[PDB]
């Protein structure tokens, strides 16, 4: 008559690590690393992404040609740009404080889009029309951007505008606007009228006085001349006041903004389909309750902390020998 | 082993006890058959869950984490930029990796110091009235039947004794 | 007769947490965690804290109307804000670099104020009066920057002005100006003169030019006016000149730093006390020997590591099992 | 515990022995009473000491430490300056915390191998002499005095000196 | 000693004894010397070995890191870069030293586990063939020649027994 | 007879920690840190590092007269300067966005420097020689960088230039010049003859006007004017156009850049010897295949991971007890 003690063993051929030995296979363990994703842009709280298609950031605000789909878009989780997002600038020339424009946007939930500067009503001694250029065109035909204006002179004559705007909003307002720079005096006059002319800007907390910087310069997209790109958040309450002689790109569209956090801007070329998550990576959704992660380092709503490892098996049950 | 017990002087495990982790084999006039401790086998179960929750909860979850752009001319903050993060990166896969590592020794020797002190507690309990062969195994003396086996996995055995 | 073999216990109730098991009471256990603070702010080394009260380092600085008990400092251990710090820049117009000024205040420990440009003596041809106004009203009337001299033309003429000051102190000095910008050109002829003034301000490391940025602008605190504010720091035997044919806020007075470590510029509310400390928080001051503290992120002095820990219990003793 | 000693074959601890951690009750013709180890509770002490220092020494002192204001302008370095406080913050709570938890399991059971260790060096000493029962006592089969007594909780028993012991063995 | 082998119940090791870290010295009617282990001194090798190159594992080596240069109206990102530089150094020497620390406490119980489970293995091997005496140590009671002693020291004992006890 | 069982001792020394006790002397042990160097600056790869002496990067780049020897460097394993590095800057003045430019010298491992616009050739109606100042000197003679060209009035005449150049190079191509600003409008006419001159800078990505800021600053190396210098990398294809009616200090010679990872710019005084390398650092080269290594943070190629430790021994071995 025997008593034995032993312990438990199975055919399970889990194997973890220790610092003395490693491929120990053992009875029991969990797997802490999620490493399989969605392959698709999921919403986010029932709310889909925005996708930009072959638009960026700078188009969809300017109001690019190629970026009509997006007029509109006025709610999204979260913002997603593709390795063919180009249709951005379509006129060459500087975005100023471009990168911090998209850092305010990644904090921007909704908007709502509004004529800021009605087209027809707002420029009665200047001309609305004839303000478009072959270097913004659609359908073959030469354009301009949807939400900026592109002013030039009524009949040779292009006298001191102004224009304010009030924020009745309640919320903060993105106005955009540009700058423009021809390459030679003649075409300053042909535009304009005025050889020397100027742009002002001023708000509560804004204020500047541009003047056309007149030069030579190489042909980008067939155009010598530059036009510079400005923007700026005015606070509820607060008035923006626009004076001109020329080169003014007037605000049309502008933007109501509503903030919230745990939105932001991804470079995805997964598909967008009608599917929910809590965890969206460039690479797909995210469907998990593990710890750590291997999938992508970018990450938007509640996901597990990012890691390099290829494994990460934590070992629960004992050394397993079934020595049959 | 640590503790010697597990592959040590118990050389191998039972692919047949499925009750538990540690336990008992026991032959007998009436017949053979495994028996899993639930004493022993719930501590250790409490045990373990617990650890794997604790380590769980060091490691929080990563909320919203994009990228930032930066022109031409800001090389230097961006450079600092991939710095932070490449940096971070390399301690928490460290972290990780290392946490896991040094964890599974431990639990593996838990799971071998428990099985030698489960060995030690009927060994006590024992004494003159079995002898200890190999394999962790007892040979009664005075020869044990199923109801005073259930005594043994039980520590409420209860001595009547000869020889031997 | 026999001899037994055991180990200590007593009526402790402290609990400890392990890998394993949470709370388990033991005999012996130290805490590594400070929580505890003192609800004050204290000296540091014998040596007061400054408090700007309802002002903020640009109204200190400058010399708000308002800040006038701030005349007076000259040392001090570190700096408080408090939540009602909003009297600083009293005439509306960005603070050029600001931030980078409070970041070189965090290790001044102390100053020198000196007249660098005394008023009665420095401009024979301008207008040193007159230079008020209702956004920086003191007592019920117009006033002005106490470290700062607006300059007007001389009664229809604004004669192009050039000084300069070399610096014989021993230390860095700080000087600050002002540019102003006029809401029109008929207010920057009634004030200047020059329809084309031009600031110029150099050292033998500084050099730039301030040209007035006239644009129609909102009203802030009464004024479409804006103005700007500069500072730059002359090394010792340095000298820097100062230029203008208008639109300059002249310096009035200056301050020879003196540069220490250990100090910085911390937010608030708590009252500061006649004590001394070696670790100053935003809470209250600490006087602890313990490697944890989670009192407060933001520290002066010599402070335990800051930690979102609630509990750092570590235990020295065993297991406590009294078994009555 | 993982060694069996603490809250294992010795089932509770002693309220009455306020000398130490770790040590005896003899009973004898003269009397009972505790007596700690000084030997074996010393060394516990010095590597216990030893290793809250340690502990300390690696975690150096915070000195000054203030925060940084941005414009708004300068909202991707506010935001990289932020998340580099809150991703050292988050790595000194994880060592700290987790330093401890794991520092804790390995002093109980460093206790717990002491008793263990104190129980088997009396044990090997004594051999015949004496019976072991269960909680960690030792029957004498030779009967030992006062002075007998502290020679055990001495390392100096003598063995040899008592087969007497092999008489009251049977 | 954290199993109460090494420093413990066997007071001390033996400069003799140089083919490996554990082993046997014997003593015989044909003479003395010592003999290590084999089985058990190899395994000790592999595992000891086995974690000096995992923690030389989790260590990647440096790559180039040079310095930035700021002007004098970047303190602020200077700060921050310095802030960076010097954070990661505490956390990298902190976890360097810290990992050393505790892995050497780790590596002398594991040679002690060692001692103290070969002197178990050896005293199931013999049971009443011989009298367990001190510094673990076995005096033999059907004395042992040298042909027996290497059986001993080999897992393969086999109990020719009649106790003169 | 006898059978014992013991471990192994030995005559070694080597102490190692832990965290119950201190100094605890094993029978075997490996050093995991590095502290041993070579006490020079060695090669990388073969190629010999660059050692600009007396000289900084704008010194080099720009052509600096002291920094002669430098005309001939092409490539380079990585860049030295050392504690006399302070001839840069010649003429008085700010080298624009300085600290990106040796950013990107960083990732450059070799250059083909070029003629870009050559001195006699470029300039027809412009006076290229005379273009010197004592604050440049060379051989006891007023002389100027020798990679920029001061182009001055060709007999009180400064005709409106113009000059292209196509980057043909498949290859960045850096451009460097200047802008002069004298300290009198005596001396803006001496030199250029055009009172209201201005330089225009453009190419695909670069757009920017200079004019010139006339004013008296405190001497520098003997001058009261100030010059500014430029720098842009012009891309493949691209062109950058100069325009300008004085003031323009032109560029003469160019870099075609060479791209390249783990280069980088050290500051030593440690000596250049024939040798090679894997590992280099300011005070010496390392040869190790070790974890950490505390002798510097800088480093250059692949490199033991750096450490503030003394002492890093891990125990192989057991506790040594010799007890003779
Ligand atoms: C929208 O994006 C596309 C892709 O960049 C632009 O197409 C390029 O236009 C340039 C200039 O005419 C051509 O030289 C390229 O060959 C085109 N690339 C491709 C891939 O077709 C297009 O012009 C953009 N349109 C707008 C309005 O922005
Ligand atoms: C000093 O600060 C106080 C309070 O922050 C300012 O008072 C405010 O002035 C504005 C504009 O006139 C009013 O709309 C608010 O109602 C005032 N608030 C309070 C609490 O009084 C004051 O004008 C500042 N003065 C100076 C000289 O800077
Ligand atoms: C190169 O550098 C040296 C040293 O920095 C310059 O020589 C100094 O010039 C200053 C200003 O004229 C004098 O006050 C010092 O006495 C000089 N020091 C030495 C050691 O010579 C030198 O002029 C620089 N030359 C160039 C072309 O940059």
């Amino acid at each position: 008559d025997t008593i034995c003690i032993g312990y438990h063993a199975n055919n399970s051929t889990d194997t973890v690590d220790t610092v003395l030995e490693k491929n120990v296979t053992v009875t029991h363990s969990v797997n802490l690393l999620e490493d399989s994703h969605n392959g698709k842009l999921c919403k986010l709280k029932g709310i889909a992404p925005l996708q930009l298609g072959k638009c960026n950031i700078a188009g969809w605000l300017l109001g690019n040609p190629e970026c009509d789909l997006l007029l509109t878009a006025s709610s999204w989780s979260y913002i997603v740009e593709t390795s063919n997002s180009e249709n951005g600038t379509c006129y060459p020339g500087d975005f100023i404080d471009y990168e911090e424009l998209r850092e305010q946007l990644s904090s921007v939930s909704s908007f709502e889009k509004f004529e800021i500067f009605p087209k027809t009503s707002s420029w009665p001694n200047h001309e609305t029309t004839k303000g478009v250029t072959a270097a913004c065109s659609y359908a073959g035909a030469s354009s301009f951007y949807r939400n900026l204006l592109w002013l030039t002179k009524k009949g040779s004559s292009y006298p001191k505008l102004s224009k304010s705007y009030v924020n009745n909003k309640g919320k903060e307002v993105l106005v955009l606007w540009g700058v423009h720079h021809p390459p030679t005096g003649t075409d300053q006059q042909s535009l304009y009228q005025n050889a020397d002319a100027y742009v002002s800007v001023g708000s509560s907390k804004y204020n500047r006085r541009f003047t056309p910087e007149i030069a030579a310069r190489p042909k980008v997209r067939g155009q010598a001349g530059r036009m510079n790109y400005y923007w700026t958040l005015l606070e509820p309450g607060d008035t923006i006041t626009f004076e001109a002689t020329g080169n003014l790109i007037a605000p049309w569209y502008a933007f109501a903004l509503n903030r919230g956090s745990g939105s932001g801007i991804i470079t995805s070329d997964a598909p967008v389909h009608d599917c929910n998550t809590k965890c969206q990576t460039p690479h797909g959704a995210i469907n998990s309750s593990l710890p750590f992660q291997n999938i992508h380092p970018v990450t938007i709503g509640e996901c597990p902390k990012y890691v390099r490892s290829t494994k990460l098996r934590m070992a629960t049950g004992l050394r397993n020998i079934p020595a049959r | 082993g640590l503790f010697g017990a597990i592959a040590g002087f118990i050389e191998g495990g039972w692919t047949g006890m499925i009750d538990g982790w540690y336990g008992y084999h026991h032959q007998n006039e009436q017949g053979s058959g495994y028996a899993a401790d639930q004493k022993s086998t719930q501590n250790a179960i409490d045990g373990i869950t617990n650890k794997v929750n604790s380590v769980i909860e060091k490691m929080n979850t990563q909320f919203t984490a994009v990228g930032k752009e930066f022109n031409n001319l800001e090389r230097r903050i961006e450079n600092l930029n991939k710095k932070v993060d490449d940096g971070f990166l390399d301690i928490w896969t460290y972290n990780a990796e290392l946490l896991v590592l040094l964890e599974n020794e431990r639990t593996l020797d838990f799971h071998d110091s428990n099985v030698r002190n489960l060995y030690e507690k009927v060994k006590s309990q024992l004494k003159n009235n079995a002898k200890e062969i190999g394999n962790g195994c007892f040979e009664f003396y005075h020869k044990c039947d199923d109801a005073c086996m259930e005594s043994v996995r039980n520590g409420t055995y209860d001595y009547p004794k000869y020889s031997e």
